[PDB]
C-alpha cells in the first residue's frame, strides 16, 4: 500500500524496537531506517491503511520505554506522489 | 515407640517440606481423631417462596389452595425431617466470568499517536497486538 | 398432568433432596435433572396444577437447609408448546 | 421472521420461564436454550420485529425476579447472514 | 442396597478421601462420582439404612479439613422409585 | 494477509450483539464462538486488517452496555503461523 | 506402589508444577490428571507410602505461590477397592 | 527443545494474545491451548531454555493489560518424563 | 515388607479393633494375633517402613480407649534374620 | 451380613448371658466364643449393620452387672478382608 | 497472592529493556540470579 | 529402592558407628564411604524412601554423640542420572 | 544464534567498553558499532537468547560508569526478517 | 554448553544435595566433582546461558541449610580458552 507510518525515537535502540515491533505486529514493509542528526533516528514502514495502522500502534507502545524513550509516531493514509521523492524506496 | 520415621527438623531432606500445607499424613490422621391499600403486596418489598403460578403477593381471596398454621399437612416439618442431613463448612470461592468483573487490572493502555488515526478515547478500551491501545 | 414444576439448587444434593421430597410430597412425576453449570442443578416436575404447587412447596422446604440451598421455586400452570422442547420429557 | 430476541438469565428455571412468557406472549418460535456456563442460560426466540419487541419485554418482566434473577434481555430487529451460524435453529 | 448415601464436597481431593472413607467403614457400594461443575464434586454410595448411616457419618467427618472441605452430607433412607431414574447406577 | 479480532463478553446475549455489530460494521467472516467456561464467550472474527479494525470497534461499543457486559477487544494484523492452530477455521 | 498421593490447585498452570516437583522428588508415578471444573485442576500420583509422603510434600511446596495457588494436598495410604473406579487408571 | 513455557490467563482474548507474543517473541513451539474451566484458559510453549524464558516474558507483557489480565506465567527448564503424559503435543 | 509393627491390647476386642484399623489405613499384611496369656493379646504386621508406620499409628489410636485398651505399639524396620524365627509367618 | 459385633467380658458368665441376649435382640448369628485367657471371654456376632448394633447394645446392657462385669462392646460395619483370618467362622 | 503478576508499567523500567525484562514476575526455573549466585554481572564485569 | 541416605561426620569413628546403626536400623543397603578430607567423613545408604528415613534418622542420633559429631544428615527419595556418576555403588 | 542485544551510549569510549564487556562476558559476536550522531553510539551483538542476556546484562554493569555513561540496553530473542536489512552484517 | 556454573560447599553431603537439584532444575551437564582439600567440595554444571542460571540457583538454594553450609555459587557465562584446561570434562 501507500500509507506510510513514521516512528521517530531518540537513539538507535529505541528505532529497532519500533521497526521490529511494528514489522511483527502488521503487514507492513520496512522502507527505510533514517539519521536525522541530534540523535533523532526514524524508522519508515509502508503497507495499507489498516495494516500501517496497527502497526504505529503497536510500535510506538513497545519503544516508549526503551531507552531515552519516543519523539512521534504518525501515520499518513495516503501520500502525495511529491513527498515520494523525499522517501526512502529501500532500506539501507 | 521403635523405629520413628516421622518427619523432623534434624534430619534434613524432602521429608521436612510443606509442613502444614498437608493432609493424610499419619500425623493429621491422629490429629482428626480428638385492608391493605393494594390488593397485590408491593412487587419490590416481598419475594415469593414459589415464583410462578404459585406467588402469595396477591391476596385471592375466597376458596384457595393455601393452608393456613392450623392445617398441618404435606410441607414443612413434614417434607424437611423425613431424610437426616448434615451441612458442613466449605470454601466457597467464586471463580467465574461475573464474579471477575472487578479484579486488579493493570493501568490502561495510552496512545501517544498521531495522524490519520481514526482513534477515540471515549470508546470502550479496543487493544492491538502487544496490549496498545487501539 | 401438564403443569410444569421446577426447583433450582446449588449442587447435586440439595436437587436430588428436593426430588424426592416432591415426587413423595404431592401426585407429580419426576421428568428431568439439568446441571445449569456452575453449581446450579435444576429439577423438573410435571403433573396437575394443584399437585404440582404441592410438591414444590415441600421441596422448596426440604432442600432449603441441604448443602448450599434452593436458588429457585417455580410453577407454570400451562407450558407453552414452544416451551415443551426446551423440557425434559422423561430422565436419562 | 429474521429478528432475534434473547433472554440472560442466572440458571435454567428464570430462562423457562422467560421463555414461556416470551412464547406466550407474541407470536415467536423458540429456537434453542443454550448453557452458556457459570450459572448462565440463555433462550433465544425469533419472529418478526414487531412479535420480537413484545414478546422480550414480556420476557425480560416475567423473569426478572424468578431465582437469581435475569441478565440480559435484548432485541436484534435484523441479524447477520455470518451470525446465523452461532444461532440455534431449532431447539434440542 | 436401598438407602442412598451422598456427600458433596468444593473439589476432588475431598470427594476421594470422602468415598475412602465410606467404602472403609461400612458396607456401602460406591454408585456415582459426579461433576456437577462449579468445582462441586458429590459421591453418591448404596447399601442397607445401617451401613449407610455409618459409612455418611465417616465420610462426612473424614473430609471436613481436607481442602475447601465438605458441602453437604445426605441420607435418604430409601428414595422414591421416581428418583432412581437420576441417580447413577455405577461409575464411569 | 489475513488478521483476526475477537471480543470477550460475559455471558452469550453480550457476545451476539458483538457478532452482529462486527459483521454488520465491516466484510468480517464471523470464524467463532468459543465458550470459554465460567460465564466467558469469546466471537472471533477474521478479514483485511481495515475490515477487522471497523468491526472490532463496532462491536465492542454495541455490547458494551448489553448484559453483564465486555471483558475484552482485541486486534490482530498479523498472527503468527503456530497460533492458526489454536483458532477455529469456520463457525460450528 | 498403592498409596495415593493427590494436589487439588486452582487453575493448570499450579499442577503441572506440583506434577513436575512431585514426580522429580520422589519414586511415583503420575496416573492422571483431571478437570474437576469451576478452575480446580487435580493431579494423582501413585507410589508407596514413602515415595508419596516425599511426593506431595515436594508437590505442595512447589505450586503454593504459582498463580491462583494450591488448595488441597492428600495422602491416602491405601485406598479401599471401590475408590479405585472413580481414580484415573493412566494420564490422559 | 524441552523446556516449557506457560501462561494462563482469565478468558481466551488474553490466551490468544499471549500465544502470539509468545510465539513471536522467540522461537517457540505452541503446544497446547487448554480450556482449564472456571474461566482459566493455559498456553503452553515448548523450547530451548533461553528462549522459552524469553517467549514467556513477552507472553506475560503483552497479556497483562488485554481482558481480565493474567494470571500466571511459569517456567519449567527440564520436565520429568512422567509430567510429559499430561502435557498436550501438537496443539488443539 | 520387612517392617515389623506390634500392638499389644488387654483383651481380644481391643486386638481386632486394632487388626482392622492396622489394615485398613495401609497395605499391611497381618502375620499373626498371638494370645500371649494374663489377657494380653498381640496384632503383628509385616509390610515396608511406611505402611507400617501409617498403619501402626492408625491402630495405636483406633483401639487407644476401645475395652482395657492398648499396652504397647511398637515398629521395628528391619528385624535381624534370627528374630524372624520367633515371629508367626502367617495368621492362625 | 459383614458387620462385626463383639462382646469381652469377665468370666463366662456374663459372656453366655451377652450371646443370649444378642441372639435374642436381632438378627445375627452367633459366629464364636474366645478364651482370651487371664479371666477374659470374647463373644462376635455377624449380621447387618443395624442388626449387629441393636444386637450388641442389648448385649452390653444384659451383661454390664452380671459376674465380674463387662469389659468392651464393639461394633465394626465393615471388617477388612485380612481380619477375617482371625475371627471365628463358626462356633466351637 | 501479588495483585498484579507483572509490576505497574510507569511504577518502575527494566535494567535491560526487551526480552531482559524483569518487571513481569515469571515463577520457575527462569534466567533470574539472586545475590547467593555471583558471577558474570556486577563487579566481576 | 532408589532413595539415598547421607550422613557426614568430623571423624571415622563417628561414620563407622552411623553406618553400623544405619544398615542395622532398616532396610538400607549401604553404598560408599568417602575421606571427603579436613575430617569430613561421609556415609551412603540406598533403599526405599521409608527404609532410608528409617535408617538417617537411626544413624543421626546414634552418631551425633560419638566423636566430633554429626554434621549432615540428609536424604534424596530420588537421586537423577547424572548424579549418579558422583555417587560410589561399589560399597567401598 | 538470532537474538540482538542493542547497548546504546553516549560516546565511543562507553560504547568500546560495553563491546568488550558484553563480549568477554558471554558467548556472543559483535556485529557492529553504529555512530547515531548526537553524541549516541550503539553496540550490536548477536547469540543465543540466553546468552545476549547475560551480555547486555554485563555490558550495562561495565558501561554505565564510564564517561556520559549507558542510554539503553535491549534484547530482541527474534528479530523480524525486516529488520534484518537495518542491523549491521557484519562489523566494518 | 558453554556456560559453566559452580557451587562450593563445605563437606560432601550438601554438594551431593545441590548437584542433585542443579541437574534436576534445568539441562546441565555435571561435569566434575573436586574435594578442593580442607573440607571443600565443589561441583561444576555446564550447560546453556538460561539453563545455568537456573540450575546454579536453584543448587544454592537446596544445599544453602544442608550440613555444614554453602561456601559459594558462581556463574560465568563463558569462560575464556585458556581457563577450559583447568576445568573438569567429566566426573571422576
Amino acid at each position: 500500500g501507500i500509507a506510510l507510518g513514521m516512528i521517530e525515537t531518540r537513539g538507535l535502540v529505541p528505532a529497532i524496537e519500533a521497526a521490529d515491533a511494528m514489522t511483527k505486529a502488521a503487514e507492513v514493509r520496512l522502507v527505510g531506517r533514517q539519521f536525522v542528526g541530534g540523535g533523532y533516528v526514524t524508522v519508515l514502514v509502508r503497507g495499507e491503511t489498516g495494516a500501517v495502522n496497527a502497526a504505529v500502534r503497536a510500535g510506538a507502545d513497545a519503544c516508549e520505554r526503551v531507552g531515552d524513550g519516543l519523539v512521534a509516531a504518525h501515520i499518513i493514509a495516503r501520500v502525495h506522489s511529491e513527498v515520494e521523492n523525499i522517501l526512502p524506496k529501500a532500506p539501507q | 515407640t521403635g523405629n520413628d520415621i516421622a518427619p523432623s527438623g534434624r534430619i534434613t531432606g524432602p521429608g521436612m517440606l510443606a509442613t502444614g500445607l498437608i493432609t493424610g499424613t499419619p500425623e493429621f490422621r491422629h490429629a482428626a481423631r480428638e385492608k391493605p391499600e393494594l390488593v397485590c403486596a408491593p412487587r419490590s418489598d416481598q419475594m415469593d417462596r414459589v415464583s410462578g403460578e404459585g406467588k402469595e403477593r396477591c391476596h385471592i381471596t375466597g376458596d384457595d389452595w393455601s393452608v393456613n398454621k392450623h392445617i398441618t399437612g404435606t410441607a414443612g416439618q413434614w417434607a424437611s425431617g423425613r431424610n437426616p442431613s448434615m451441612r458442613g463448612n466449605a470454601r466457597v470461592v467464586e471463580t467465574s466470568a461475573f464474579a471477575n468483573r472487578n479484579v486488579p487490572k493493570p493501568e490502561k493502555p495510552g496512545s501517544k499517536i498521531t495522524g490519520s488515526s481514526g482513534n477515540d478515547t471515549q470508546g470502550s478500551l479496543i487493544t492491538y497486538s502487544g496490549g496498545a491501545r487501539g
